[PDB]
């Protein structure tokens, strides 16, 4: 395990993403990511 | 002033009290903007044409993020 | 305009004004909420000044400064009929920064705070070497100096923010 | 003979010779259910254990494992065969009706140990 | 494996602990099995130092003493940014100072 | 690792102290010594 | 003795600089309380960007087909806290997802299918798929 486990939750939050991005534009998702990076610093 | 897209994405929007926090979703109420244009070459053109003139115009606007006068905010909500 | 009130006010339309404003801010900090929210403030200082972030107990005695400092401009200026408090009835983040970079706790010591505290040294050992020396005091550094400045140096960052009850400002004749 | 041991449940239990005979031929018959809830039932009055798992035994409806038919009759202590059918129905059913749980939500585990966790020394904490 | 004492620790456990709030629409025989299991499969590293029962009482009388009836605990590590940003939004002081 | 429990109720009501903790453990303590004896657990409370 | 002077007069002056950049939040001593309010204003970003999620979900929570809310609400949740808790199984998660889609189809076999023999077929088999009280030796003995 650890690897099999790992694709399943990467592959899980994968659907989640695409669900985000159907209902959304690269603008909006780019402007969020780059204030949580920013954030994070 | 608004139309139904932008007060269906605004009435999903809840617990913001705060023009800031709007703006945070500028790019989501700015998707309201949505032209209902065909596929055709002569409409393909149009679009081309437009969409470079509101790129001239909103350089000459020149305004920031935080001053929209032509996204609908808070006071529409 | 209430950051230069002192400018437009005469002394004694000032004292009575800034008297009003005291008094009442010394009876909401005899709240139960605020007395709390120092408490909680002072039982987290050692893991609050490990980190720059701030914990749910510093959030809790600064989401008070706004509404604090919203009430300390009601209070000052309740006589003006000209004032419209609507406008602080709800306001923006910006808005809420703005009122908060007027906030004033009249319940501190208005005095300076600076003090000297000493640290006890270790004398260098006739019997050991240099190296030996060394390693002593980095261990006594890293070990009881540090440590202890530290404490002197978060304590004096603290005590700058929590207030004297009551009783402390009677006592010192400070009040009333 | 269920009538009656349902009569002899009302009354005083464990303790009489009509009721044991009625008991001794309820488990001659074999019942399938009945016999259960009388063995249940009966001792109840006298100690707990045995008749608390018989109960939870028959919850079930557990046809297997007929064991208690004897293991009931002049119950003054438990076997080994029957500790070891107790605890290997125990263990069971703590792993399926823990198994279910989890597949109804996902998160069950995850709540339980954080509810026992919280407010304990570091020495929990770190584990 | 002693089936009398198992069953006199469950019987003590379900005396003073209500243990219906842990687990809802079951009987005490079903959550005092469950709670076994999970401890065991927790909590092992506790078991060959200190005796089972000992620590499932323990685990049991800190968590009711918290509260008799249901809480909600979550748990943060303040050094990671998501679990920071879950720790400063969900806490209130308000929600605080009514103990609540 | 290090980590922060916040407790919330949700039915609303108060959440006892830490003294509390301390008058409470002590009482089921006692009636676990009372029911099986060679225990440890007041070196486990504290 | 002067080294040792020395170096505790910038060990000194460290140390307070150290603690007036973790704590100077909480006093006023810095003119206009600037500080505490860039920490506050801190919060305001974090509050507002998890606020965000949440009303991003909203969105999505009224375009997408009534079936598909609960499947949403799923992922959400274990896009918010089930990935970070390492006692929630992802195997469980999308044992629960796949549930939820043979649910899903069985209301699908309802909106008229008009399918004599294969109503029975799907019905029988989804039964079984989530292991419900039917047995698979049924609909192996219908067929
Ligand atoms: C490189 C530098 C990356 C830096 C950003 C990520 C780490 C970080 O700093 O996090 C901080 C911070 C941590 O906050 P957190 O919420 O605690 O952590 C969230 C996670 O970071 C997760 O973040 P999020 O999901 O919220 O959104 C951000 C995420 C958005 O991207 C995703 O979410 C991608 C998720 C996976 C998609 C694919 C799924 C299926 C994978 C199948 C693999 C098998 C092979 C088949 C496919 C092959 C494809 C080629 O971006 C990234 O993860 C960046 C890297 C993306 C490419 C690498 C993906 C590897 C996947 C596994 C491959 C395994 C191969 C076999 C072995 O995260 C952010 O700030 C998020 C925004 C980051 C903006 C980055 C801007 C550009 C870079 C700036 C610096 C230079
Ligand atoms: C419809 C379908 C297209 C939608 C385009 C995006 C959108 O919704 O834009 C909304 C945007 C709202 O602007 P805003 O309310 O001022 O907010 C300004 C913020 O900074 C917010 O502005 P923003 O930057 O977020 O949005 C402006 C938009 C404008 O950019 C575009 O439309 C980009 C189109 C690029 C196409 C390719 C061009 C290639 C050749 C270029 C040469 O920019 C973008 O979409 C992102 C930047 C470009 C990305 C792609 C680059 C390639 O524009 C409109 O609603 C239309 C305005 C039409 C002009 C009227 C006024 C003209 C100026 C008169 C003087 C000033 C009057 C002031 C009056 C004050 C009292 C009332």
């Amino acid at each position: 395990h650890l690897y099999t486990t790992e694709l399943l939750i990467e592959l899980i939050l994968f659907k989640y993403k695409l669900i985000i991005l159907k209902f959304s534009s690269i603008k909006y998702i780019l402007n969020f990511n780059v204030r949580k990076f920013i954030l994070f610093n | 002033q608004t139309n139904k897209e932008w007060w269906n994405l605004a009435k999903n929007i809840q617990d913001v009290k705060c023009q800031q926090e709007l703006n945070r979703y500028n790019d989501l109420l700015s998707q309201a903007y949505t032209l209902s244009l065909d596929n055709t070459i002569r409409n393909l053109v149009f679009k081309a044409k437009f969409y470079s003139w509101l790129f001239v115009i909103n350089w000459f606007k020149a305004f920031p993020d935080d001053f929209h006068p032509f996204i609908p905010g808070l006071e529409m909500k | 305009k209430f950051r230069y009130r002192l400018a437009n006010e005469t002394s004694e339309t000032f004292q009575r004004r800034n008297n009003r404003m005291v008094e009442r801010q010394i009876k909401r900090f005899q709240q139960p909420q605020y007395k709390h929210a120092f408490e909680q403030l002072q039982k987290n200082i050692a893991i609050s000044s490990n980190s720059g972030n701030a914990l749910h107990s510093e959030y809790g005695y600064l989401e008070l400064l706004s509404n604090e400092s919203v009430q300390l401009y009601k209070d000052y200026y309740e006589s003006d009929a000209e004032e419209d408090f609507k406008v602080f009835e709800n306001l923006s983040s910006k808005e809420k920064l703005v009122m908060i970079a007027n906030f004033e706790n009249n319940l501190l010591p208005k005095y300076d705070r600076s003090e000297v505290h000493l640290i006890p040294k270790r004398q260098w050992e006739p019997a050991f070497g240099v190296w030996e020396n060394f390693l002593y005091d980095i261990t006594e550094y890293a070990s009881f100096i540090a440590p202890r400045g530290k404490e002197i140096a978060a304590d004096y960052q603290i005590q700058s923010a929590i207030p004297l009850t009551k009783e402390e400002l009677i006592e010192a004749g400070l009040y009333k | 003979y269920f009538h009656s041991d349902a009569q002899i449940i009302c009354k005083p239990h464990y303790c009489i010779y009509f009721q044991d005979k009625q008991i001794t031929c309820v488990k001659m018959d074999h019942s399938i259910h009945p016999q259960i809830i009388g063995k249940d039932s009966d001792g109840i009055c006298i100690f707990q254990k045995v008749e608390k798992q018989d109960f939870y035994l028959k919850y079930r409806n557990l046809q297997l494992c007929a064991d208690q038919k004897h293991c009931y009759d002049t119950s003054q202590q438990t076997c080994m065969p029957l500790s070891a059918s107790y605890p290997a129905v125990k263990m069971g059913g703590t792993c399926g009706n823990y198994n279910e749980p989890i597949s109804i939500s996902c998160f069950y585990e995850g709540n339980v140990c954080l509810l026992e966790n919280p407010r304990v020394c570091i020495r929990i904490f770190f584990n | 494996i002693n089936f009398k004492t198992k069953y006199r620790f469950y019987k003590f456990i379900s005396t003073n602990f209500n243990l219906q709030t842990i687990i809802k629409n079951c009987n005490d025989k079903i959550i005092f099995s469950t709670l076994l299991y999970i401890v065991n499969l927790n909590y092992s590293f506790f078991y060959k130092t200190i005796k089972n029962t000992d620590l499932i009482v323990y685990l049991l009388a800190n968590k009711f003493s918290i509260l008799n009836d249901n809480i909600i605990v979550s748990k943060f590590n303040i050094s990671k940014f998501n679990d920071y940003i879950k720790y400063i939004n969900n806490t209130n002081s308000i929600d605080t100072y009514l103990e609540n | 690792f290090f980590t922060d429990f916040v407790s919330l109720i949700v039915l609303g009501i108060k959440v006892i102290k830490r003294s509390n903790f301390i008058v409470y453990n002590p009482n089921h303590n006692l009636l676990t010594y009372c029911f099986n004896m060679l225990i440890f657990f007041k070196v486990n409370g504290i | 003795m002067a080294i040792r002077n020395f170096v505790f007069k910038i060990s000194n002056q460290i140390q307070n600089l150290a603690a007036k950049r973790s704590l100077a939040y909480l006093n006023q001593i810095d003119s206009q309380s600037v500080p505490s309010r860039a920490t506050i204003n801190m919060k305001d970003q974090v509050t507002q960007m998890q606020r965000e999620i949440d009303n991003m979900a909203n969105v999505i929570r009224a375009q997408i087909p009534d079936e598909d809310r609960a499947e949403f609400e799923i992922l959400k949740k274990y896009y918010v806290t089930g990935q970070h808790d390492s006692l929630v199984d992802p195997q469980d998660v999308l044992l629960q997802l796949d549930r939820i889609q043979v649910l899903k189809n069985l209301k699908m076999i309802e909106l008229n299918e008009e399918a004599y023999d294969p109503e029975l077929v799907r019905l029988e088999k989804l039964k079984a798929r989530v292991l419900l009280e039917e047995e698979g030796a049924l609909l192996e003995y219908a067929h």
